[PDB]
């Protein structure tokens, strides 16, 4: 919110699908993991 | 690319900012599906 | 949808192989995911 | 390469719209045959 | 604080998303570390 | 890019150090609804 100037000092073009591809990485992870700690997860798929 | 401008910064800017709160509707939306059908 | 101006920002030619890229990764890992958190899957191929 | 205009800009993604319908739609399809022949 | 002139040696474009990308990377590790390493975690996952 | 003059080095370095306290906020509540909620 604040922090809009930052593409001031960081090249959007570079910056932005940063972040996007950060946040893509993130989720797998983040799904990856409740995968393969739960049973209930991978019940789900069977 | 370069930089952008102070104006053109913060216009952008803008739009990551909706585009962020899409999403955190739509996980909200997700982590309640989630909470709702779930042992979690 | 409303978001065609990132293309200002990021130049679709390095950032339209990225997102399709991303896609082809993305079902891949989808796909080992269920083939090995499934029997039912792997039952397929036999 | 570079950024775009705009106009050609907003062109484009005209085509990253249709490209992901038509995924969509054949995801769809797949889901719908899976979901059909199977546990899930 | 006391550190600020070292973007006049390092081009804070290169630099910032260089400690923001490696905050964002250390707290997976931390939370990847915790885990795997109690039982807690996961059953909370439960 | 490139560097920064003086001044405008020791004028991001204020953003950056606003940045990490939020962070370190944001933690301390974290950590503390952890330490709180949990065997810790
Ligand atoms: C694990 C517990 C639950 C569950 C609970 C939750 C919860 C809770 C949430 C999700 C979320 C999501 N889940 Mg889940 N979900 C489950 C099982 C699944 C299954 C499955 C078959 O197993 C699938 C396919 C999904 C799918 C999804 C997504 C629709 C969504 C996250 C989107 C994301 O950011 O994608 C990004 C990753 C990609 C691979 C997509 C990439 C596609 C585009 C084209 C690429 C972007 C390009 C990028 C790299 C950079 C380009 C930048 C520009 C060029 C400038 N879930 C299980 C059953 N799920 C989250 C969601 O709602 O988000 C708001 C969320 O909060
Ligand atoms: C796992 C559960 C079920 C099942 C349920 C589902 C469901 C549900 C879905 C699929 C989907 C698909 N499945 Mg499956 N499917 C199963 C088993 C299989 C088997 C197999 C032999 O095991 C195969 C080969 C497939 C094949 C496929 C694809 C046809 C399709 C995903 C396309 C994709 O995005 O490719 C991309 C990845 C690649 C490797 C293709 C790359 C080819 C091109 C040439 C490269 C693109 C280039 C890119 C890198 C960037 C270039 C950009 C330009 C240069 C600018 N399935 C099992 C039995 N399947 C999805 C689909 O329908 O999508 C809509 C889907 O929703
Ligand atoms: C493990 C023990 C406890 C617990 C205790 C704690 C404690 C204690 C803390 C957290 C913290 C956090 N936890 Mg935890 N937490 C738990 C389980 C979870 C679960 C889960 C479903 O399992 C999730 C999703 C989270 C989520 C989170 C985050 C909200 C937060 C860390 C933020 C971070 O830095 O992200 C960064 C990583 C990313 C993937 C986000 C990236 C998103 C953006 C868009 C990308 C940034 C871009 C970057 C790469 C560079 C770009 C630079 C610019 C272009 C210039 N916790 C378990 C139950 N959690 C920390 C927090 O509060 O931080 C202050 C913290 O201190
Ligand atoms: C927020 C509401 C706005 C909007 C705001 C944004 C924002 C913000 C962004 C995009 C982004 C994108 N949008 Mg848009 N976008 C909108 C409307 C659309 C429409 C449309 C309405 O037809 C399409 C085709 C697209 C297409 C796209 C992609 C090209 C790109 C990333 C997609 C993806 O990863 O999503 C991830 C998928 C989801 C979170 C949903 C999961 C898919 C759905 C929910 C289910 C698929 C069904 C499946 C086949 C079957 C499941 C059966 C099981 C029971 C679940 N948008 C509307 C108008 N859009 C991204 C972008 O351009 O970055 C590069 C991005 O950041
Ligand atoms: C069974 C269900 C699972 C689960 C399954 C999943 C899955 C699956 C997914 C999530 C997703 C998310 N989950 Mg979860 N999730 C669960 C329970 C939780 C718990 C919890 C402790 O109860 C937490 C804290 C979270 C938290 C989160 C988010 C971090 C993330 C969605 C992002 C979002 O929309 O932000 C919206 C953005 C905001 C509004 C930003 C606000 C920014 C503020 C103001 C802070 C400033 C920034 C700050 C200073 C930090 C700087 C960061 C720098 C880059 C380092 N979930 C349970 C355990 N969850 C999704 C995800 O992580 O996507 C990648 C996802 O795919
Ligand atoms: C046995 C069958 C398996 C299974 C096997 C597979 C396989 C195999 C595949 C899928 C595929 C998909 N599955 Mg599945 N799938 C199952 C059940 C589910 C479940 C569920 C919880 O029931 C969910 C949520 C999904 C969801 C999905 C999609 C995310 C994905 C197809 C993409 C699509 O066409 O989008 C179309 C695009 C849209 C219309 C975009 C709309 C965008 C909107 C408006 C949101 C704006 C964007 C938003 C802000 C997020 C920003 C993203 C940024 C990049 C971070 N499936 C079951 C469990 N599924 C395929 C896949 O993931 O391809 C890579 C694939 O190959
Ligand atoms: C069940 C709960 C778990 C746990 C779960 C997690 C999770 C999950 C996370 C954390 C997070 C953090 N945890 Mg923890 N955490 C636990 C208990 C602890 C313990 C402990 C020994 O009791 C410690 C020391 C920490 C410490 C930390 C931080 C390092 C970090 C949050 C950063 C922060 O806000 O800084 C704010 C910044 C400051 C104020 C900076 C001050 C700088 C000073 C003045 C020093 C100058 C620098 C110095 C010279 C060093 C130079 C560094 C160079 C780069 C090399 N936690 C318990 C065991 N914790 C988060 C994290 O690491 O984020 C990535 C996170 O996601
Ligand atoms: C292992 C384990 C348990 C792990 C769990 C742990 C952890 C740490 C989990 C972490 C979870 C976290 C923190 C998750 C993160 C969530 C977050 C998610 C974020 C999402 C953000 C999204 C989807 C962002 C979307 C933004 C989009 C699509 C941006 C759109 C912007 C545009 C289209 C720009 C429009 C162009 C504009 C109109 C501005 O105009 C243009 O301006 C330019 C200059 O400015 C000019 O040069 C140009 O000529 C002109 O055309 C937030 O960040
Ligand atoms: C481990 C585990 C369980 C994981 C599961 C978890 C998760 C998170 C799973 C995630 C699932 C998700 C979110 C999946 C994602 C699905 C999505 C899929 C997307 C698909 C998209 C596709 C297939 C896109 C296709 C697009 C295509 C082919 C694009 C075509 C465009 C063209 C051909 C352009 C045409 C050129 C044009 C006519 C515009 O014209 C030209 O314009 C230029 C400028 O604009 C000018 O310079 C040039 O002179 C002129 O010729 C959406 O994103
Ligand atoms: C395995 C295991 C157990 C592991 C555990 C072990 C270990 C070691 C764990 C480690 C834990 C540690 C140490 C964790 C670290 C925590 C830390 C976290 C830090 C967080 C920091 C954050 C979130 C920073 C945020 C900063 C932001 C968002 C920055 C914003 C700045 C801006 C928007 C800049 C604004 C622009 C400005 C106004 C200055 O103006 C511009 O100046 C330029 C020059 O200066 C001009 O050219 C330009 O024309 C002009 O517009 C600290 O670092």
């Amino acid at each position: 919110m604040n922090q809009g100037k930052i593409w001031t000092v960081v090249p959007p073009a570079f910056g932005l699908p940063l972040m996007l591809g950060a946040v893509a990485i993130t989720a797998l992870l983040v799904h990856a993991a409740v995968l393969t700690h739960t049973t209930w997860y991978a019940a789900f798929l069977q | 690319a370069e930089v952008l401008t102070s104006e053109q910064a913060e216009e952008l800017h803008k739009h990551v900012i909706d585009g962020t709160r899409v999403f955190l509707v739509i996980a909200a939306i997700a982590h309640f599906l989630a909470f709702t059908l779930t042992p979690w």
